[PDB]
RNA sequence: AGCCACCCGAGAUUGAGCAAUAACAGGUCUGUGAUGCCCUUAGAUGUCGGGGCUGCACGCGCGCUACACUGACUGGCUCAGCGUGUGCCUACCCUACGCCGGCAGGCGCGGGUAACCCGUUGAACCCCAUUCGUGAUGGGGAUCGGGGAUUGCAAUUAUUCCCCAUGAACGAGGAAUUCCCAGUAAGUGCGGGUCAUAAGCUUGCGUUGAUUAAGUCCCUGCCCUUUGUACACACCGCCCGU
């Protein structure tokens, strides 16, 4: 352990960060090596706190919405380490690993701002935040689990599980790349 | 299925699409030419002027004469135009389409006649009956061929689509009642 | 105007005693038997000093001959469950402001005199 | 030790079997067709959670001074669900739980003691103590 | 909006296909197994645990919610 | 695996492998999930199982037990009704009674012509609660 | 003058208290023995009884529960904080415990105006084992039933609780609309108040606890000028002609 810190089942070392812009918004193992996602309960303290706060934590965090799920991450904790069990089961892979692919993936190149143009609708070939990229990656993926789990026999932690593998490797079967490819289809459309 | 041999739309495809449901940008609509394959309008080009209005009584369930931009035979997400439209006039495909669901209808069941619908084996039922038009070149060609079909009494048991029950109970009260 | 095997085809208990036999109880028994409503009123309320009116009820009841109905008995209370001495009267039973007289008979027994009488409308509004 | 170094859901079911081993516990007349809560939209599943629910009431005597009738009322319930209105805290059946306490009372495994209520029999602290090294040794949790 | 139901009768046709899924089953969750078959998602947890008492499939989670399975130890 | 026993009728009901056996045999009047829980442990039955399973053996002595509530030690108070208006005393109604038995309560309601009658049979609630913006749309 | 950075850290980061100028036909005579003018005045407008303030084709607001699996179930584990509470001048507690009753509740006392008892306040969320399996399903609990406690002198017009049972819309909510940057949103219970009984009211509290601006005047409003004004009660101003 003061060697190398670890996941709580699995193994924040073996972890392929594999993005040009989201290097230092995805680390598991570089400083923020946790057994237990858990920072202070607080992440929106500062602007410097979202890429304080890891992926593997901002999971648990960007899971409880839904006012009944609100409040509630000891449920979401539980949910989310078992939807790590149902990642390597499915593939073998680090589930840490595949969530971490599964930022990579989800996170968008160009996006679009709004613009005006003769009172017609004209949109603006812009970057968006790498910031932004892990925060389109994660909340899309967020979006998936808890609705595919909502009237089906699967848990969120089995739709979450299927949102990061699909995800991991874009299969358009996880909700995460197919509405990054919309956001990302009108940047090289309108003007 | 549908009683075109091919699965998807092309590119610069006009396209008969169905209304199911307004989104959030837009309807993902399902085309009815090609089986029920999804595509997308709105937010970027399908209008031309700023008139400011969409509907007043028309409700759901609407028919768009679009021309594809973009297809994912893949992904699955075929993106429409009708801002392009200045010679693609809507009347064309939608009579054309009124055809081609009876077009369709007549070569789905088939299943001597009952008729059902549904089901029998969908994509063999189309290469004995829907796709062998399909498959009969040209595209203006089976526009004629199938024509030749429902045009019954000129003539009933004439050129192939021998296929493939025999098919001659269809043949003869099936396609005067689809 | 009366007992039992009259004004009643709605025959046996009306909460767990039977009428037919409660109109030859006493009511001192009937707050005692399965009468809980009742009995908050008659234990609780306990005989709740309307006995000038109890009086005008057994008198009007005396006074009229027993093959008719009494006269008038007009009441303000419209909290009262009737009685097996009630049973006969036709009883006035204010709503505010109107007396609604009720003749009161075996089927009526274990129910409020403002159960019969109405403070309120079958709500019109052009309806 | 005490039984609160050994695994408390193990002990809420070690000493409940340790009641059946007992073979008595003083069962009141009605558990097949009670509601027995406020709180339960519906009835238990069987009667030997009060074998359960008793070996959650003597690990509880087994800390305190001593407890009685409202005590053991307030750890066995939760919201009671209003319906169309808002759930809130309270205590249900106070007979059952009574009837617990007199079981184990009857028993000897707690016993009417100070600090208003039953503490732990000296043999309830042997036998608590006895399971929870049967808790200890099996798993910790 | 959603109606869906399962064969709510322990079924002997998915059981004894599960018996046969089962080197494809390695992720075997009794909503998986519930949607691989037929069998309710109550009483695939069940069957699982026939499945279990096999030995081709090992619990790998146990929750309150929802059972986890695995098929022999790694695959 | 067991599939061979999905047949069961409890009244005028076809009780199969829909939910559990108790959920199941809420599908009539009288029997509700709480009920349902007791005359089956009344017969000393597993509501956990399925309806599919548990055949009508079993069920022929929960028609017994149904029918017979005080007789099979479902007591006075746990009954749909208590002491009732007709047959007066404290009578668990079932599928097809308990619906004559609510009519017979209200249509008797209306012939005293009490106010619980009185508000039911003029459009207006019986309770005395709120009707100025519910009860309506 | 100030900023940024970091040190320390409780950092240059808590939340309220609080109000200038001026304005108000803002609201209150029904809070006021603050009230002018009146009204009526023994036939009251000083009273009691009864009823309506609750009524519903409906218009609107605020709440609340719902729409399942972080949910329902059955239980089990166990963590608060704010306060408060009988002995009070128009009417009175917190309740251990002991008991009975499924419960409703009954009940026996005793403690305590109180960091002394209630109350080692061992709350809920949580947490686990389940059953359930996403099925208007057991989610939902509308509605209503029978009956029982309970408060009251009186509940009937269900005061309230309970018991089972009848078992509804609702499977996510248009036009619109609301709020808000950390213990915040939300969720959760709890204390305080109105009371004889009688909350979906309310003020507090802790608790579980998110994503997100971290910017801007874009919306919008506010301050700051210039400019023009036919406005001046001031653009909902003016103001034309048919």
């Amino acid at each position: 352990t003061p060697d190398i810190k670890l996941f709580g089942k699995w193994s924040t070392d073996d972890v392929q960060i594999n993005d040009i812009s989201l290097q230092d918004y995805i680390a598991v193992k570089e400083k923020y090596a946790k057994y237990l996602p858990h920072s202070a309960g607080r992440y929106a303290a500062k602007r410097f706190r979202k890429a304080q706060c890891p992926i593997v934590e901002r999971l648990t965090n960007s899971m409880m919405m839904h006012g009944r799920n609100n409040g509630k991450k000891l449920m979401t904790v539980r949910i989310v380490k078992h939807a790590f069990e149902i990642i390597h089961l499915l593939t073998g892979e680090n589930p840490l690993q595949v969530l971490v692919n599964a930022i990579i993936n989800s996170g968008p190149r160009e996006d679009s701002t709004r613009i005006g143009r003769a009172g017609t609708v004209r949109r603006q070939a812009v970057d968006v935040s790498p910031l932004r990229r892990v925060n389109q990656a994660i909340w899309l993926l967020c979006t998936g689990a808890r609705e595919a789990a909502f009237r089906n026999i699967k848990t969120i932690a089995e739709c979450l599980a299927d949102e990061l593998i699909n995800a991991a490797k874009g299969s358009s079967n996880s909700y995460a790349i197919k509405k990054k490819d919309e956001l990302e289809r009108v940047a090289k459309s309108n003007r | 299925c549908r009683f075109y041999q091919h699965k998807f739309p092309e590119v610069e495809d006009v396209v008969m699409v169905n209304v199911r449901s307004i989104a959030e940008m837009g309807a993902y609509v399902s085309l009815l030419e090609y089986n029920n394959i999804e595509g997308m309008i709105l937010l970027s080009e399908l209008s031309r002027r700023r008139i400011r209005s969409i509907n007043k009584l028309i409700r759901i369930g609407r028919n768009e004469c679009v021309v594809v931009i973009r297809v994912d035979k893949e992904k699955g997400y075929i993106d429409l135009s009708k801002r392009r439209v200045s010679p693609e006039e809507a009347i064309k495909c939608e009579d054309k389409f009124t055809k081609s669901k009876t077009v369709y209808s007549i070569l789905r069941h088939v299943a001597e006649v009952l008729e059902y619908t549904k089901d029998e084996q969908l994509e063999s039922l189309f290469q004995r009956t829907a796709w062998v038009f399909d498959d009969k070149y040209k595209r203006p060609g089976y526009g004629a061929y199938d024509a030749f079909k429902h045009a019954v009494s000129d003539p009933s048991i004439l050129d192939s689509l021998d296929l493939n029950e025999d098919e001659r109970e269809v043949l003869i009260n099936n396609i005067n009642r689809r | 105007v009366e007992q039992k095997k009259k004004r009643t085809f709605r025959k046996f208990t009306y909460r767990g005693v039977d009428l037919d036999q409660l109109l030859d109880m006493s009511y001192e028994q009937l707050m005692q038997l399965y009468s809980a409503r009742q009995r908050r009123r008659l234990s609780r309320g306990l005989r709740r000093k309307q006995h000038s009116l109890l009086k005008r009820l057994r008198k009007a009841k005396k006074e009229a001959p027993p093959m008719e109905k009494p006269e008038v008995v007009k009441t303000h209370l419209r909290d009262m469950i009737i009685l097996p001495e009630m049973v006969g009267s036709m009883v006035g039973v204010y709503n505010g402001k109107t007396f609604n007289q009720v003749e009161i008979k075996p089927e009526m027994i274990g129910h409020y005199l403002g159960e019969f009488s109405i403070t309120y409308k079958p709500v019109k509004h052009g309806r | 030790v005490t039984v609160k170094d050994v695994n408390q859901q193990e002990f809420v079911r070690a000493l409940a079997a340790f009641l059946k081993k007992s073979g008595k516990l003083k069962v009141p007349e009605w558990v097949d067709t009670v509601k027995l809560a406020k709180h339960k939209e519906l009835a238990p599943y069987d009667e030997n959670w009060f074998y359960t629910r008793a070996a959650s009431t003597a690990r509880h005597l087994y800390l305190r001074g001593g407890a009685g009738v409202g005590s053991m009322t307030k750890i066995y319930g939760g919201r009671q669900r209003n319906g169309v209105m808002p759930s809130h805290f309270s205590r249900g059946s106070k007979s059952v739980a009574r009837r617990v306490l007199q079981a184990l009372e009857g028993l000897k495994m707690v016993e009417k003691d100070q600090d208003w209520g039953r503490k732990l029999t000296p043999q309830g602290q042997r036998d608590l103590d006895r399971i929870a090294g049967q808790v200890a040794a099996a798993k910790k949790k | 909006r959603d109606k869906l139901n399962n064969l709510v009768l322990f079924d002997k046709a998915t059981y004894d296909k599960l018996c046969k899924e089962v080197p494809n089953y390695k992720l075997i969750t009794p909503a998986v197994v519930s949607e691989r078959l037929k069998i309710r998602g109550s009483l695939a947890r069940a069957a699982l645990q026939e499945l279990l008492s096999k030995g081709l499939i090992k619990l790998v989670s146990k929750h309150r919610a929802q059972v986890i399975y695995t098929r022999n130890t790694k695959g | 695996p067991e599939k061979f026993q999905h047949i069961l009728r409890v009244l005028n009901t076809n009780i199969d492998g829909r939910r559990k056996i108790a959920f199941a045999i809420t599908a009539i009047k009288g029997v509700g999930r709480r009920y349902a829980h007791v005359v089956l442990r009344k017969a000393d039955i597993d509501l956990t199982k399925r309806a599919g399973e548990l055949t009508e053996d079993e069920v022929e002595r929960v028609i017994t037990i149904m029918q017979n509530p005080r007789q099979y030690k479902i007591p006075d108070w746990f009954l749909n009704r208590q002491k009732d208006v007709k047959d007066g005393k404290y009578s668990q109604v079932l599928a097809n009674g308990l619906d004559n038995k609510l009519r017979e309560d209200l249509e008797r309601l209306k012939k005293i012509r009490a106010h619980r009658g009185l508000r039911h049979f003029w459009g207006l609630r019986v309770r005395g609660q709120h009707t100025k913006t519910t009860g309506r749309r």
